[PDB]
């Protein structure tokens, strides 16, 4: 079933007993949180074996 | 619990896994802060019960 990824993170939230509106009153650093940790998983699998 | 939807002209909150319609109320919702950080949000009437009842 398609769904929005904003609707489903907040899905998500709500599975780990946080209100839904923790996620949209901070969707814009979560984004940022969550794309810059991806981005140190691409420094550490290219630093070190 | 659920997820609003609309099927083009009004707008309900229906459960998760099985679509079943209902009228979107105070009693079905909650509120948080003003409109102007939420991406997305969009204006609709939220119906409440109470004011048949005081209006007796
Ligand atoms: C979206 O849902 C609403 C409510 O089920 C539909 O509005 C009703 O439509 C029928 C048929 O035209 C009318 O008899 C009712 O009186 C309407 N109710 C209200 C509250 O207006 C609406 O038609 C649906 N939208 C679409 C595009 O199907
Ligand atoms: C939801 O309704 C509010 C008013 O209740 C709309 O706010 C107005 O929007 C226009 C266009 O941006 C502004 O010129 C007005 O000054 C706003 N009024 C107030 C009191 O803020 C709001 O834009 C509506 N939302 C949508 C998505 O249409
Ligand atoms: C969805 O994308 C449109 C452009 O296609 C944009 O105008 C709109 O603000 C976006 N809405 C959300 C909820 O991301």
């Amino acid at each position: 079933l398609q769904i929005p990824f904003a609707m489903q993170m907040a899905y998500r939230f709500n599975g780990i007993g946080v209100t839904q509106n923790v996620l949209y009153e901070n969707q814009k650093l979560i984004a940022n949180q969550f794309n810059s940790a991806i981005g140190k998983i691409q420094d550490s699998l290219s630093s070190t074996a | 619990e659920g997820v609003f939807v609309s099927n083009g002209t009004h707008w309900f909150v229906t459960q998760r896994n099985f679509y079943e319609p209902q009228i979107i109320t105070t009693d079905n919702t909650f509120v948080s802060g003003n409109c102007d950080v939420v991406i997305g949000i969009v204006n609709n009437t939220v119906y409440d019960p109470l004011q048949p009842e005081l209006d007796s």
